[PDB]
DNA sequence: ATCAATATCCACCTGCAGATTCTACCAAAAGTGTATTTGGAAACTGCTCCATCAAAAGGCATGTTCAGCTGAATTCAGCTGAACATGCCTTTTGATGGAGCAGTTTCCAAATACACTTTTGGTAGAATCTGCAGGTGGATATTGAT
DNA sequence: ATCAATATCCACCTGCAGATTCTACCAAAAGTGTATTTGGAAACTGCTCCATCAAAAGGCATGTTCAGCTGAATTCAGCTGAACATGCCTTTTGATGGAGCAGTTTCCAAATACACTTTTGGTAGAATCTGCAGGTGGATATTGAT
């Protein structure tokens, strides 16, 4: 036998979130493709956040990743900060930014 | 006697905490604030210490954020010095008070 | 179960210190000394509102322990998405 | 009761995108909270569009259009590439 | 294809609050959207109440806690006391 | 056989709710009491706006609601603004208010 | 005499909108910002609503398509159906 | 000639267009724009009526909504003209910028 | 304070776009009756974890002193916007072929429904691993007086 | 621009909480295999209502003049930051009773599932009805110069 997960060359899921989607009560039916496209792109999602995470990991001298390397990650990219502009990661802290004029001195 | 300009250990501050994550209110008096409000609202509650948690990383998130544009409020007035007014104005523009 | 302590002014244990800390964090500079009762007043109607639907969401699963899904599923109706929680 | 959670397939792909790093549990967390964030808000997408079309199917269609209406840009094109390669491989594998 | 809206019902409720008022076709679909919005609201948050708590069944008293965490203040007691008495009244009918 | 709206005392449509409410896909099942507590809510909300719109329209000497009127008694309105605090009601215009600073030095 | 569609939105316009917004005074600047602002606004309904269309296999954008696109950007309208 | 002091005749605008609802961007103009901007995202489209029209009554609201805040910005620095860096601010504190 | 130029009201008037009244048609609903199915309440209870008391101590909160420099006030002149008069081009309005939005009919690929069979993600418990918090020391900037 | 008082950088190194390392159990998944059902793609097509053209119609563009606003320059009272002394109360480490959350089984009140009878809301066409939008007249207020 084989997973759909493994017909569809996914390392998330198909099963689960087939299962998912029914167990929400999104529709009366949902297609056999629905949950393979839902979990490629949770899966895609997931790669796209976890690269720039372990990359300010790195950046930071660590290798083990934690919010604020989630946070960075996330807040540094201008298309995944919209795609949270609403969400708060814990323990995340913001990003070093101090506005120009509460600088001293001039020039 | 050595002594750094007034805002000079201000801005060194500002480096420091946004360098930062941890919680910045001091925890139980915050758990002591939740359980008085919630009391409030109805008595003999109990409360997971996780979810005294969850409302303290919202709280402060809410906070830093509102500063934030409360500071971008003054600056707007040509000021560096955060006021009441710069916190109304934040909060009437976002919808909170509108 | 004998007696319980009167909870009362604990917005007063949010400190200067600690609202100034948190104005650092957002990155500010200076602050006026009306800032802190107006923070305190601010952060008390930011919690009664989550609290109020935390509870809500507790009464209605009719548990008198609030949990921490309660706040999370409070703070996403509020439009405050919380991640780390379960949420 | 088991409670499930994207964990393992989370720790999957970091370790193809970057083998030698870990995650803390508190990040894993907030990863968890993040795919089930977006899971619902696509699926919720595709359910109200299902609706207004009055379908009573979700397909693999509806979940691209959900995919379009919610992510931003350049997330949206490859998420899109993505899903429609992992169908037509899903399909061509029976 | 019939096309359905609350504008019958809108319009009886009008005549017991103001007998001798009518109400404009721009109105009137503005009241039949202000109802849309907030069934979905309502059947929204009923629909996540029962989910959270794992029960396939949405009664009248997740659309009361729906209507707690939903309206302001006075308007949440009033509508909760309007919802209570009429399903009391319907229950109490051969 | 008399309709569950009659039974209820109320003006909306219970039957026309559970059916809303089942085809919706918010649960797997209604409960009874579910789309009766709902249509009375939906009218009583109907009732209070009605109620302060077509009073706006009588302010305005006016017989007939427009959406104006409805926009001003919800604007007006503490609480029906803030439940509609994200809604735009069409050829509703704003409220009459101009910012005290900008009135001349009388 | 030619004319870009955007500048169709003139400065008279924008003063009337200004005005019913309690605007008493305009700097020169704002019309060209305030054009800027609307185009940005206009994108991103558009965008959804033809979003929708598509989905619909329409060549037609309907109100309703409108409708749900400016919901989901929380900016829900009355008046126009749904 | 007559003449009446700058600011009495806006001040007069403000009352006027206060009381009403009319649109106050002209249709076609609106609607030209509305189709030019669709274009980019597909091709030969056609809009019923009400669309364009809904499209122009979010559109107004949207800007007379976005000028009361840009006015309270302005009032903040204490002017009581606009500026682009009202606009600014404001669409910043809304998050639309943010 | 005195007109004088205009804007703003209000009482009245009435044509008409839009709201109301009425007849007729009927698929769509909604209500009633019958039988089966089932979610989730009460009942009992295992077991997590919440409230609470204890003790110790140092990370911080509090309260004060002192004065740097910020906000607030005042003054003033350049110049940008408001008001307005002058003149035409883009918009609005009303009329007319078709681009398709929909209503209808046909039909199968594909989605429930259902019984097994097999695989796998949790997770309870014990065991060994390993990244980095946290403190230390010292060479390198940063600040601020002179 | 030199020089001291201090913050900041940071690579190295030890103890440990948190993390990745296995063993065994498995119910809940997930998957494989027939039967039965049906949602909605596809094709054809009628009826809207959309795009476009012509012309009757109602702002907008443009240059002139100057009122008054913005913002620069100046001043200074006193707020608010920095540093400091003192010691309170939060934090940390642990233990314990037990409130109550959550697992398991029983079992009916209430919901799903048709099937059938009745009523009802929506649609289409015909024709009468009506609130009020503009238009007029004269009164009076508002505004601004003198
Ligand atoms: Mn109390
Ligand atoms: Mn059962
Ligand atoms: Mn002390
Ligand atoms: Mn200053
Ligand atoms: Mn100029
Ligand atoms: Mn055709
Ligand atoms: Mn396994
Ligand atoms: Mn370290
Ligand atoms: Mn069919
Ligand atoms: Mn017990
Ligand atoms: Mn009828
Ligand atoms: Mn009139
Ligand atoms: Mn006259």
């Amino acid at each position: 036998a084989k997973t759909r997960s493994s017909r569809a060359g996914l390392q998330f899921p198909v099963g689960r979130v087939h299962r998912l989607l029914r167990k929400g009560n999104y529709a009366e039916r949902v297609g056999a493709g629905a949950p393979v496209y839902l979990a490629a792109v949770l899966e895609y999602l997931t790669a796209e956040i976890l690269e720039l995470a372990g990359n300010a990991a790195r950046d930071n001298k660590k290798t083990r990743i934690i919010p604020r390397h989630l946070q960075l990650a996330v807040r540094n990219d201008e298309e995944l900060n919209k795609l949270l502009g609403r969400v708060t990661i814990a323990q995340g802290g913001v990003l070093p930014n101090i506005q120009s004029v509460l600088l001293p001195k001039k020039t | 006697p050595h002594r750094y300009r007034p805002g000079t250990v201000a801005l060194r501050e500002i480096r420091r905490y946004q360098k930062s994550t941890e919680l910045l209110i001091r925890k139980l008096p915050f758990q002591r604030l939740v359980r008085e409000i919630a009391q409030d609202f109805k008595t003999d509650l109990r409360f997971q210490s996780s979810a005294v948690m969850a409302l303290q990383e919202a709280s402060e998130a809410y906070l830093v954020a509102l500063f934030e544009d409360t500071n971008l409020c003054a600056i707007h007035a040509k000021r560096v010095t955060i006021m009441p007014k710069d916190i109304q104005l934040a909060r009437r523009i976002r919808g909170e008070r509108a | 179960k004998r007696h319980r302590k009167v909870l009362r002014d604990n917005i007063q244990g949010i400190t200067k210190p600690a609202i100034r800390r948190l104005a650092r964090r957002g990155g500010v500079k200076r602050i006026s000394g009306l800032i802190y009762e107006e923070t305190r007043g601010v952060l008390k109607v930011f919690l009664e509102n989550v609290i109020r639907d935390a509870v809500t969401y507790t009464e209605h699963a009719k548990r008198k322990t609030v949990t921490a899904m309660d706040v999370v599923y409070a703070l996403k109706r509020q439009g405050r998405t919380l991640y780390g929680f379960g949420g | 009761t088991r409670k499930e959670s994207y964990a393992i397939y989370v720790y999957k792909v970091l370790k193809q995108v970057h083998p030698d790093t870990g995650i803390s549990s508190k990040a894993m967390s907030i990863m968890n909270s993040f795919v089930n964030d977006v899971f619902e808000r696509i699926a919720g997408e595709a359910s109200r569009l299902a609706h207004y079309n009055k379908r009573s199917t979700i397909t693999s269609r509806e979940i691209q259009t959900a995919v379009r209406l919610l992510l931003p840009g350049e997330l949206a094109k490859h998420a899109v590439s993505e899903g429609t390669k992992a169908v037509t491989k899903y399909t061509s594998a029976k």
